This record gives structure tokens, C-alpha cells and sequence, in this order.
């Protein structure tokens, strides 16, 4: 079991910079390679990370634009210089054995989102709604709805507190957000996530219901300021 | 004639900061046709016989991609064997590898080998039936568990039987003008007096290929294992080689001394008797 | 040479059934062959591999595959589906007769598994509910078979039931 | 535990005074791996002194061959310094021109 | 030619 860490996690940055992700392992390991996928489809393998000389790189891909570099067996880095939307992805570092039968294993991944104007990083708006009570006349229960709104970019990470601790039992986020506005080629996105429970669960007033939206934006080494923050709303 | 391909790696730790060496080379019967070394500078499996070079980019570019899965895989290893032996990181440690396979002269695969050692000792083989180890310790057991597991025979096998075998083919044609030659050795005689009644008689091997090759002395055409200096066979510089074995002789007694040179070159055996 | 074909995109199930993930392989030489599978946000964790020997290779959570050369195929099951199950799988393959160092596995373009769970007691029925400091509806309990207006689609909690807001 | 190594030192072509040859030393049957070797010309070393590359025998030893390009004469003494983890101080062998 | 897989003891 060969476990690869990789730092950062989320990054957004824009055209022109360059981002170096790290890869470290918790023991040495023969082979290394960078691989880059876009979510829900095929892995592209970038290059190889030789210990000790340059990467071995694949067709479309070069060393002035993705330097990496293997001091060790158990760290390696990859930086992706003069970025560019298309650049966008997940940035997957794997690692295995020589051998025949050896195990090929992959990592956490690093998503990168690259923008043009990073003037259009705005985070959510959380607005909380009741059941109704037409709901509670007829199932003895109670649905909670949450929906986040009016952000940028698309990645958010939507979670229920009850009593002021969490729940995944009876709760529900969407698989992906939608777009705002769908005709514009980068617009805001919205999410919406639901919670059910018992209708005299509801009804004791002294219960607490909270929605939390962790969004992930810029951080504070960046130029009110659109930060990474979580934002939440009350019933 | 019958034939060997045989590649050789060696791997050192290097306490600290820094990397291991790693030398590796390949050899063709004895002669030398490709290395890597770590400290070099190209970081690539470079040509060491003029009869390599004419393979193409690919064959370099998978060449170098290969032996750096065996440097990286021998860092590896000289970490976990340090972890068997429950040995520190102040220590430098030698691992050596050997693998390879020989040829009858219908060119037909003889037999094929393995060989793995840990500070200058066995440590694990493969046996010559190709499916099985011989584990030489108690941590060369664990090994042996963790590569039947993992089919490590099996895929030895097929390149020991297969790849093996044609490359050592494909080496000996396009190689034929050095590889296949026998430079045959030329030999002489030569007398120094060491005492009032005795004197000392060398019988020289010169510019020979291949290295194998048997110097005896003879007294009355009976063996002297006894009374005789051997030096080992040495290497010339040029791909050929060097040898003498000699003898303290009771003076006047000169006849009845005989040194012969047995070798693949030689149609017949020669036999030597100093002549003034 | 080496690739393998994964030939569908989407493969859909109810909870319980037979599920079955095809891949086929070409390979110059002999194949060892494998499974990984990748939940949303995390990189792909290994299921299974053939190595050699047995043809029926068994892993984790009742998961199989068998070696089959005249089809040439690896075709992933599992005899009942559970919800947790529903992620993107890949198949992979590896020449162990190559002799040109390119180590990595080579994989398939990746099969989307969609677990759909069962619905005992269904009753189609729509709600609209009411911020507590505006309005939005809701349409639940529902079996699983314009510009300015929203819809999201189906999400499934644990009594379980399906759910979609507008 | 440590082999010490065996040391020839000796020409190429045979000794001829005043003409181009190699002068060789093979060290041979040595573990662990790392070893100095120098080549004397009365005393004081030589620098442009080439190496093989090191690989083994069937007992796992080593050996190495050093040489440089040179023309001797009868004044001229040359030899191989040799120091290696198995020596306390280096071991000097001079070239005999008949061995 | 080099074997391609080496096999970590």
C-alpha cells in the first residue's frame, strides 16, 4: 500500500502564471509518472519522472512548458508554466514498480481551474427553505432545501449541521452544479442540496437546521476580497 | 564455437545526502558492448563496441528507459534489504546483479540465469530449470515468497528463452567481423637463471580472444601443479588477452619441460620445449 | 502494441441485479489485466488484476472477472449492486512481452456505472416550500423510471426517495 | 567481509625502449567495490590514466583496468598505487619489463 | 537487449 500525498489540493490561478504541484510518497518507489484528466473522463499521461535526469515526456507535452523534477524516489514535482484555460484539469500523480505484476497506483489529484479575469470569482449565497405543510400532511415528514447561488467557479462542497454537528444520513447534494445563465461562455453556477427527517423532528422548535457551503476561491496571497470561506444560513 | 549474452549492474549506497552509484554493463562472450554509469553524464545506455551503434533511437531510447527501472529498482532494494538485516543507514552496501544466457552452436537457447547477491554473498538465484529459487537466508526467503507471488520466473523465462536468445543472435551476425572471430594465441619461451643450479622458464599467451584458455607445465609429459606460478588471464587493452604460467627448473635439465597452450583458436594443441 | 476498448459509455443497473462492465483487449504478446475504479475527487483505487493461472480472479465486495482469450476480454461482475458501487471503471492492460520500457498501463476511455436504487413505496407528489427569512419547488417520493427557469436533476437519500428542486 | 585486491601491472605490446605502448595495471578479486589506483612514473603520478568499467566475476569480485598511453625507456621506472578498505597504506608494485 | 521487468526484493 504505497499512499501519495499531494500538495495543494485546489488551486485557481490565472493565464500567464505557473503553479508547481508536489507529489510526496510515504516509502521509495521505483517508477513515477504525471498524468492530467478531465473530470469523469480518460487519464493523459504527461511523463515519466526519472530519478535524477529529466523527465521522459510524451507527444504534445514539453519541458518548457511542464518542468518536472525527482530528487528522491519519494517527491517529485510538477510546475505547468504560462497557463491557460485548455490547461485546466486534474493533475494526477502516479507511482508503481517495474515488475510484471506490480501494482500501478494514483493519487488525490490536484484540481486547477485557469482564468482569464479573475475579477469574476464571486462566492455563493446561502438561502435555506421550510417544508411545507401540505408535506407533512401527507408522508408524517419534513424536507429541508438549500440552495447555494450566484458563484464562481464551479467547485463547492455542500454539507448539513443538525443540533451543530454534522449528518450524511437523509441528506442529498446534487452530482453537478447548473449554469446561471447557459448561453455565456463562462457564467455563475447554482447548487442545491435537500434533508429530510421526522415531521415532530421539525416541529420541536428547540432543533437547529444548518446548511454549510464550503467555497473554494482565492487565497489571501492574491491581489470585498473574494476569499476561500464557507458560507451558511439558519432555520 | 558457443556463445553468451550476459549483463552485469552493480549498486552502492552512498550514506545520506545525494544518490547510490549504479554501473551497469553488457557483455557479448567478453567482449564489452554497452554500460550505463550514474555518475556519467548523458544519463543513457551508451554504445561501447562500433557494432551497437548502428541500432536505431528506439533501441537507445528503450535501452535507457529499462536500466533506469534497474537503477531505480536497485535504490529500492538497498533500502528494504537494510530493513531485513535490521541494518542502519551509516553503512555503505553493495548489490550486484547478474543475468543472461548462452548458446549451443546450432544457436539454440543452453541455458539461462539469474543471479542476485548482497555485499559480495549468494543471496537468491534461479535455478537453471527456470521455474524456481534457491533462497540463500532467512530474508532471501521473503523475497522468494514475494517473486513466486508475483510470477518473477515466469517472465524470466520468457526473455531468457526468448529475447534473450535473438538479441545474443542478432549481436553475433551483426558483430560477426569481432564476435565471431578467434584470435589465436602467440605464444614463446623465455629462460632466466635464478641460481648457481636452477633456472626459470615462462611460457607466454599473447593477443588472444576469446579469454578462456589452459597453460600447463609438464615434466617428462607428467602435470607440475606443484612448482608453478600461474598469473590469472589479464586483458590487454585492444579485446584481447594475456596470460603466462612458469616453472623452477633444476639447469640442464631444460628437455624435459614442456608447457602446453589448449584454446579454441588452436586447431591442434601446442606444445613448448625451450631451444637455444 | 497494446490498448483496450471499453465500447459503452453509460451502464445502468437496479439495485441487486447482475452488473457488468466490458472491456476488451489487443495485445502483441500475452496480457495481465486490470480494474481500477475512481469515486468523485480522489484518483483511481485498484480492484483486481490476472496475473496467470486461474482465469476467474476474485477481489473485493464480491467483484470478478474471468480470462477469456478466444473472446479476448475481462469483462468486470458482480452478482447484486449496491448504491455505493455507482463510480467510473476502468479496465488496463499490460504486454508482459514488450520489451520497450514504456511501464505504464495502458487504459480504456472509462465505463460510468449508475446504480439506481429501489423505490418500495412510490408516491409522485409536489411541494412548494418557503424561505424562512421567496420560493421554490420540489418534486420527491417519485420512482426512479426556458432561460430563466431552474431544474435540477435526480438525488437519492438514506426510508429512501428521490427528490428534484427547482 | 572484504577481499583484497590482486594487482598486474604490465604493457600491452611488449617492451621496446623508445616506442609507443599502453601501460596497464588489473586489479582484480577486490570487495567492496570502491578502489584508488594510480599509475607511477618514478615515484609521482600520471594523469591522463583511463578505466574500464567496473563489473564481476562468478564470486562476486571485482576488477578493474587502468591504463595510459606511454614509451619507456631503461632510466624510466613506472608502477601501480593501489589503495582499497582492506589496506592500512597503499600497496606499490613496479613494472617489471619481462612479466 | 536489457530484460524490461525487474521485480523489487
Amino acid at each position: 500500500s504505497a499512499v501519495i500525498s499531494q500538495k495543494p489540493s485546489r488551486d485557481i490561478k490565472q493565464r500567464g502564471t505557473s503553479l508547481t504541484i508536489q507529489c510526496q510518497v510515504d516509502s521509495q518507489v521505483t517508477m513515477m509518472f504525471w498524468y492530467r484528466q478531465q473530470p469523469g473522463q480518460s487519464l493523459t499521461l504527461i511523463a515519466t519522472a526519472n530519478q535524477g535526469s529529466e523527465a521522459t515526456y510524451e507527444s504534445g507535452f514539453v519541458i518548457d512548458k511542464f518542468p518536472i523534477s525527482r530528487p528522491n524516489l519519494t517527491f517529485s514535482t510538477l510546475t505547468v508554466s504560462n497557463m491557460s484555460p485548455e490547461d485546466s484539469s486534474i493533475y494526477l500523480c502516479s507511482v508503481g514498480g517495474s515488475g510484471g505484476a506490480d501494482t500501478q497506483y494514483f493519487g488525490p489529484g490536484t484540481r486547477l481551474t485557469v482564468l482569464e479575469d479573475l475579477k469574476n470569482v464571486f462566492p455563493p449565497e446561502v438561502a435555506v427553505f421550510e417544508p411545507s405543510e401540505a408535506e407533512i400532511s401527507h408522508t408524517q415528514k419534513a424536507t429541508l432545501v438549500c440552495l447555494a447561488t450566484g458563484f464562481y467557479p464551479d467547485h463547492v462542497e455542500l454539507s448539513w449541521w443538525v443540533n451543530g454537528k454534522e449528518v450524511h444520513s437523509g441528506v442529498c447534494t446534487d452530482p453537478q452544479p447548473l449554469k446561471e445563465q447557459p448561453a455565456l461562455n463562462d457564467s455563475r453556477y447554482a447548487l442545491s442540496s435537500r434533508l429530510r427527517v421526522s415531521a415532530t423532528f421539525w416541529q420541536d422548535p428547540r432543533n437547529h437546521f444548518r446548511c454549510q457551503v464550503q467555497f473554494y476561491g482565492l487565497s489571501e496571497n492574491d491581489e470585498a476580497k473574494p476569499v476561500t470561506q464557507i458560507v451558511s444560513a439558519e432555520a | 564455437g558457443s556463445h553468451s549474452m550476459r549483463y552485469f549492474f552493480t549498486s552502492v549506497s552512498r550514506p545520506g545526502r545525494g544518490e547510490p552509484r549504479f554501473i551497469a554493463v553488457g557483455y557479448v562472450d567478453d567482449t564489452q558492448f554497452v554500460r550505463f554509469d550514474s555518475d556519467a553524464a548523458s544519463q543513457r545506455m551508451e554504445p561501447r563496441a562500433p557494432w551497437i551503434e548502428q541500432e536505431g533511437p528506439e533501441y537507445w531510447d528503450g535501452e535507457t528507459r529499462k536500466v533506469k527501472a534497474h537503477s531505480q529498482t536497485h535504490r529500492v532494494d538497498l533500502g528494504t534489504l537494510r530493513g531485513y538485516y535490521n541494518q542502519s543507514e551509516a553503512g555503505s552496501h553493495t548489490v550486484q546483479r547478474m543475468y543472461g544466457c548462452d548458446v549451443g552452436s546450432d544457436w539454440r537457447f543452453l541455458r539461462g540465469y539469474h543471479q542476485y547477491a548482497y555485499d559480495g554473498k549468494d543471496y537468491i538465484a534461479l535455478k537453471e530449470d527456470l521455474r524456481s529459487w534457491t533462497a540463500a537466508d532467512m530474508a532471501a526467503q521473503t523475497t522468494k515468497h514475494k517473486w513466486e507471488a508475483a510470477h518473477v520466473a515466469e517472465q524470466l523465462r520468457a526473455y531468457l528463452e526468448g529475447t534473450c536468445v535473438e538479441w545474443l543472435r542478432r549481436y553475433l551476425e551483426n558483430g560477426k567481423e569481432t564476435l565471431q572471430r578467434t584470435d589465436a594465441p602467440k605464444t614463446h619461451m623465455t629462460h632466466h637463471a635464478v641460481s648457481d643450479h636452477e633456472a626459470t622458464l615462462r611460457c607466454w599467451a599473447l593477443s588472444f580472444y576469446p579469454a578462456e584458455i589452459t597453460l600447463t607445465w609438464q615434466r617428462d609429459g607428467e602435470d607440475q601443479t606443484q612448482d608453478t606460478e600461474l598469473v590469472e588471464t589479464r586483458p590487454a587493452g585492444d579485446g584481447t588477452f594475456q596470460k603466462w604460467a612458469a616453472v623452477v627448473v633444476p639447469s640442464g635439465q631444460e628437455q624435459r619441460y614442456t608447457c602446453h597452450v589448449q584454446h579454441e583458436g588452436l586447431p591442434k594443441p601446442l606444445t613448448l620445449r625451450w631451444e637455444p | 502494441a497494446q490498448s483496450v476498448a471499453q465500447p459503452e459509455d453509460q451502464v445502468n443497473v437496479a439495485e441487486g441485479n447482475p452488473l457488468t462492465v466490458k472491456c476488451t483487449y489487443s495485445v502483441s504478446g500475452n496480457p495481465y489485466l486490470f480494474w481500477y475504479v475512481q469515486y468523485p475527487n480522489r484518483g483511481l483505487q485498484f480492484l483486481l488484476k490476472y496475473i496467470t493461472g486461474d482465469n476467474l480472479v476474485k477481489g473485493s465486495y464480491g467483484f470478478e472477472a474471468e480470462f477469456n482469450k478466444s473472446q479476448t476480454s475481462f469483462h468486470l461482475k458482480k452478482p447484486s449492486a449496491l448504491v455505493s458501487d455507482s463510480a467510473l471503471y476502468f479496465c488496463a492492460v499490460r504486454d508482459i512481452n514488450s520489451g520497450a520500457g514504456s511501464y505504464q498501463l495502458t487504459f480504456g476511455k472509462g465505463t460510468k456505472l449508475s446504480v439506481i436504487p429501489n423505490i418500495q413505496n412510490p408516491d409522485p407528489a409536489v411541494y412548494q416550500l418557503r424561505d424562512s427569512d421567496k420560493s421554490v419547488c420540489l418534486f420527491t417520493d417519485f420512482d426512479s423510471q426556458d432561460s430563466d427557469v431552474y431544474i435540477t436533476d435526480k438525488c437519492v437519500l438514506d426510508f429512501k426517495s428521490n427528490s428534484a428542486v427547482a | 567481509i572484504q577481499r583484497t585486491p590482486k594487482i598486474q601491472v604490465y604493457s600491452r605490446h611488449p617492451a621496446e625502449n623508445g616506442k609507443s605502448n599502453f601501460l596497464n595495471c588489473y586489479v582484480s578479486g577486490f570487495h567492496p567495490s570502491d578502489i584508488e589506483v594510480d599509475l607511477l612514473k618514478n615515484g609521482e603520478r600520471i594523469e591522463k590514466v583511463e578505466h574500464s568499467d567496473l563489473s564481476f566475476s562468478k564470486d562476486w569480485s571485482f576488477y578493474l583496468l587502468y591504463y595510459t598511453e606511454f614509451t619507456p625507456t631503461e632510466k624510466d621506472e613506472y608502477a601501480c598505487r593501489v589503495n582499497h578498505v582492506t589496506l592500512s597504506q597503499p600497496k606499490i608494485v613496479k613494472w617489471d619489463r619481462d612479466m | 537487449s536489457l530484460l524490461m521487468w525487474i521485480t523489487q526484493v
